[PDB]
């Protein structure tokens, strides 16, 4: 009923520029939280970005300065800036929007590995 | 059968000796009060007092009982005119349940010195200092706790755990659920003592302001109770948390008469939803099968209508949609005028019941 | 002529001999029963009852017929009084005439002693246990009637046949064409026996439930006739198949009673249409002069502001458009107010016959 | 003063001879006509008639002229009983004026025979078979001339004069122009065997409905004058012909008691005008001042809240915008309320003034 | 206890010598007035008045004072019969007293000479010429301070201001500012010669008005000393110039009724905003709780639809967003017909208020 | 009075990549059924697509996983993204958009052939 | 207050394409009647198209089948598209949009002359 | 918690020709006026340009006929198209939106200096 589809994976090299995204139809983002996480290999999830409903980012330590989240708020859509891509953010993304209390949905994944 | 000639100011009412001897105890009928009145020189009882009235307390004797006043003596002089003439308490009752004023005043007090004097306490306000100090304090605990079930809803407050579920604790790091605790506290404590110290341990769980106060207090520990011991229950019993705005109605006599409105009214408004059902029913599908041929409209369905015929009707608004074709604007004039035409006929009653009880406090 | 003295209480009230013979038959007029109460000590016929009321009852005397009872003798107390002095039934209605009270109850069962007791079976639903039942499942099937008309227009059922047309079926496939047939089955039998069992064949077709059974029963019927025997028809035919939400009305006496107030007031409502008629000519044309020149306006003709004139009229809402001169804004002020100004004027004598049809029922 | 006892019914109502003569061509006072009543047995005049009412004929003798009826009395049992006491047209007519019934029938027909005969068709349409079919004819004429001023505006039938100005003919090839033609020639015509045939040549520019027909009448004439002879009165001129609608008021008796109704509450109108420029002022100066610091807040002026605080207060709808702050919508549902309180406070006057209009027809 | 006979037209009432000289200055009770309409052939007091009344005139002999009119005895009647019988103007008043009509017209001119003649001109307008030319001044000049107040906010006006702030003049330039100082300096001089010539400085600090006048005055001194001498008092001190608005009801007198309407009904309004915030908070929660699922929903918080729950009860119109779940569907249908419920059971009240201090003025 | 035009026809060789359009004016697709309907030489009309309202989307079996068709629910268009053409596949390709029981409209036609 | 300015002229050759457009402000052309003017040089100007309000385009005899009038109803801006130019065309144009009765407005004027 | 940001900006030689963009969030642009301001070094700063909310535009005399200032009244943009840029424009350039009476915000700064 409801999906997250996402796009802009693939292979970078050293000092990289990308930018993944994610939409959505049954779900306005202009409604709902929404992040974009990911999944070293060998270790569990950890969180790339966060725009809390009503705009305010936070971002963990590794994509500090590096990484901007941006919803178009039109197109249902949330776009990630990756930058300067580095070998250690080699993973697998992930992408999610919820309402705390309610539900909770994600995406099906799309990869950036970096040489 | 001999008969009495009583002059009332000049007024000569007559009528048969076994009449006024009917009801023995009364003042004309015991013959030694009504001698004093005798006059021996022209065979009347000369009274000096209202003429309209002396007419009524005659029927009272010739009809076994009937107490009725007449329409042009004010209520005043006829209820002095029935202790003038001796017609007992069981009387003054009928006259006063003939004019149907209510007459209740059961207040129990247990009576065992300490059960009785507490519960003066804590039942009746007006009664000391510290009785009014006790309505104040509990007054100002509903209303913090109306402010944390709202306030606990607002984004702003829960900034950190805004985050994806798959990653009411008792770790007392939550304001809310302190100030929450203290709240319940304050409500099983006031609730216990209105237990055992209440004169009819009966009647307790009859009166309707007892099953709020636990209606107010059960969710709270069924959910404690099943956190420290379900996915269907907990959507109901956080909307059963509401109640409390219900529990401000001890302290209120304007929501007392609104409950009271309400349920002597019922008849009334299982009218107006009945009406209002009729009438959507028939205007949604008038305004689906007058629109449904322009390929620009957007009524897909006769359930799909239905939103726009409630706020067209009640004339608040929008409506999902507004209708583009010539027959839809006059399905939807004659929505609009006779949506308030069918809301206006049961209303009526329902004010004059709500005059009736607001003005019966008096 | 001789005359006649009555002393009701003391009260004397005296009369022609000949005024209380015009009615012979009657209490005062036969000369044995009036003989009883006569006292020959003072010539005076001594009666003790209410003195307000033989004033009345001496009026009918002397003015041949006419019963009015006075405004301070409540009615009970009249009733009985008619009675005592023996005035015939055809007096006693007058007076119910006189205070308008119905008095129709003619309920011609047939006493033909099968056609009788199956009437009783199936017209007075609180005769039995059966009647209830058949009562029960009358208001069932109706309510699943109507859940058929709705839910047959919803596009999720129908995603199959959701193709374009070139590419009431008697297949049997369709769920709801079968649940409609038994439908029709239950309103057909129940008609037909309520036709042979009832006691004036000739009345059957003026009641107006019994138009309504028909006219329900109507499209079905052609619909199928012509399907296995118009595309004018088809699009009326399916909008008169929504007069089975009228047809719920045998089974309730608030429906009747809003049938009442609305045939016994149409005089009413024509004047509501015609005001609301003249206020939407005046303003729309109005708002129309008053913001055609602005170039970003948006009334482009007269028969265009009418749905605005409308809406703003009856306190609903948007309109099409809004205002955007300082000239269109001072004529939609006073349309907003010209508007409850005029649809409040009818309706207080609306509400006003509503409440009489619904307390006559008491 | 020789004293007279006059014995309605064994009632007996005693007054000095002089009182009875003050009036001398009535009943009581004529010696010869009161001789008839005149018993000599015992010096009384008996009479048999309601008891209630001769109380207030004998104040009308001790009063000089004032004529009250008893509450008590019904109005039928009273105007029979000042007829058999023969007071007079006179003392009717103020017994009629006390009940406040209106007593004009005033209808002076010229009786010069062919004025007479004309005037009794074109006026009173309910005397001949031709009279209602002149009714008839009007009553058309008005319609199509409403529905000529409203399609004459619609986009669709003038497809080629729409073109820009740079590049009302009495070329007749515009066929709103032959009907408007027609329909003004049909309201001259009558308009002056109206004037020809009147009765009251100078009364004539005095009825209301005589100057809705001249200012109907008026625009066409001036505006062909002037095209086969401005840019100010033409603006104007194009909306002085809504009038025509109201010139429909002759045929109808509704709207003719809306004008009396609309002109006999001009002061209750002035005071709802008033206290609504009050609510706009204030309210809309407080939400300008509640929400201006917001810098996604749209109110940019006092004089541009005013529309919001006027859709507001009637509870029509959106207004230009909606509150966006904490305090502007603190001060936007005390709008709201505010609006129906000091809106519903002068209406119960009007529909009480419509209520009377409305039943003094009967 | 010698007994006395009077005999008002025919009807004997009678009573003790003792009932009558209780008050003896009146006139039944004066043995010499009384002894003129004596009769000594036949021991009454035969006066020819309205039989109806002189029963109650004997009821104040008889009870110490009470005097209270029959209900079908016109006042007019009535009062002359309280003169003709001389009971004093206590009693008039005390009959007036309970009609309950308003008795005080207390009106202190100083009659110092100059004071009472200036206080003439300035305080009661219908005296003389130049009072109506001061109403009139006054009038005009309250208007156009209105009108300062909003044209001031206009962003046309100040285009050449319309700059940021980095880069109440007294430079006399803006022409706002010197009509402004006009104004006031009208309103101080009229205020300053209405205190030196009152009649009673005392009360000056009482009247209502008198403190209109004040705080109409002040915020303008205020900000001109701050100014050739604040942050917070600036947007307080912007709004209390709004109260100029009110300054106009000293020459209006349908504002006054609608300020006393609006004090002695208090307790009704408070009544009315409880039972708004009830319901409020009650719908709110069930619709955020209805619809919190849906992923396409909007309602975010409880404090979220409190704008929406205030739109939709008062049906004013859109609400912040609209319920797209069946869920939300019906807690709107219901909240929008609970809303006229409770909003309109107390109106009543306050509209008999308004009318009945409306109709007092007659 | 309505009107449905089609364009992105021609000629197309094996395993092409192509994409026509169908827009309108005088009924907006946002409120109502659509689809693309192909006529091969030599049978009747079989079905490429169908977005019913509320977008369900089915397709026949012989353009499954090849073609995609989509509202943009903007400017009343409805684009149809055809992959991969092959030689079964040329035909003449037609328009729709209806309700059922009430109305059927249809496009003037526009070829794609398969070399 | 209002202003009706123009661009895309110049000077083109035989068998040219080109596109003149019309903007305004003060003005929706959403809800006015509007049509492009031309002037040839020696005679008064004539007309090359109308769309009055309500989507109903008439073209004069000359410019019929090459030239196309169409308001984007969006950015108040109505563009005309003229295709296959021929020098009978030469001549200075001009914009308008006007209501029957009530006002008349123009454009400043952007020539087209075909060689 | 409002935050007015500014590009474009660089050098630029003689007859240069630029655009610099002011663009927000926390403040509709629509509701409200604005301007461009500029600061040469060693004096205070003069105004380039000045939109108040109603499109009534006004320029110093330095700037005339070479500056255009429009608000996108979308995207919450303003843009300024400087043209034939001269090297007395040498300076430091600021972006402004206030209410008279209320409030007044800026922008960081975003330079433009011609060689
Ligand atoms: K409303
Ligand atoms: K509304
Ligand atoms: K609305």
């Amino acid at each position: 009923e409801v999906q997250l589809v996402e796009s802009g994976g693939g292979l970078v090299q050293a000092g990289g520029s990308l930018g993944l995204s994610c939409s959505a139809s049954g779900l306005l983002f202009s409604r709902n939280s929404a992040g974009w996480y990911r999944q070293a290999p060998g270790k569990q999830r950890e969180f790339v970005a966060r725009i809390r409903m009503g705009g305010s980012i936070n971002y963990a330590d590794t994509v500090k300065g590096r990484f901007t989240i941006s919803r178009d708020n039109a197109k249902n859509t949330v776009y990630l800036q990756m930058n300067s891509l580095k070998p250690e953010d080699t993973a697998v993304y992930y992408c999610s929007s919820w309402r705390t209390g309610f539900y909770e949905y994600w995406g099906q994944g799309t990869l950036v590995t970096v040489s | 059968g001999e008969r009495v000639v009583i002059n009332i100011s000049g007024l000569r009412f007559e009528t048969q000796l076994k009449t006024l001897c009917q009801f023995p105890e009364t003042l004309l009928g015991d013959p030694k009060r009504r001698m004093r009145y005798f006059d021996p020189l022209r065979n009347e009882y000369f009274f000096d007092r209202n003429r309209p009235s002396f007419d009524a307390i005659l029927y009272y004797y010739q009809s076994g009982g009937r107490i009725r006043r007449p329409v042009n003596v004010p209520i005043d002089i006829f209820s002095e005119e029935i202790r003038f003439y001796q017609l007992g308490e069981e009387a003054m009752e009928k006259f006063r349940e003939d004019e149907g004023f209510l007459r209740e005043e059961e207040r129990p007090l247990p009576r065992r010195d300490f059960q009785r004097q507490v519960w003066l306490l804590f039942e009746y306000p007006e009664s000391s200092g510290p009785a009014r100090g006790i309505a104040i304090v509990s007054v100002l605990v509903i209303l913090i706790s109306i402010v944390i079930f709202c306030l606990e809803t607002l984004p702003e407050f829960r900034d950190e755990k805004d985050y994806p579920a798959s990653t009411g604790a008792s770790s007392f790091s939550d304001p809310f659920f302190v100030v929450e605790t203290l709240c319940i506290i304050w409500f099983s404590f006031e609730l216990l003592v209105r237990f055992f110290a209440c004169p009819s341990k009966a009647t307790f769980s009859r009166n309707i302001m007892n099953l709020i106060d636990i209606v107010a207090i059960i969710p709270y520990f069924i959910t404690l109770g099943t956190e420290l011991a379900s996915l269907a229950i907990l959507r109901v019993i956080r909307l059963v948390r509401v109640f409390r705005i219900f529990k401000l109605s001890r302290h209120s006599k304007g929501l007392q008469i609104l409950g009271q409105t309400l349920k002597a009214s019922m008849r009334e408004l299982g009218l107006l939803i009945f009406f209002l059902f009729i009438g959507v029913i028939l205007f949604s599908s008038a305004v689906y099968f007058a629109e449904a041929d322009d390929p620009t409209s957007g009524f897909s369905s006769i359930p799909d209508a239905f939103w726009w015929a409630v706020v067209t009707m009640t004339t608040v608004g929008y409506g999902d949609m507004h209708p583009v074709t010539i027959g839809g604007k006059i399905v939807g004039s004659l929505c609009a005028i006779a949506g308030v035409l069918t809301i206006a006929l049961p209303v009526p009653v329902i004010v004059s019941n709500f005059n009736y009880f607001y003005h019966r406090e008096t």
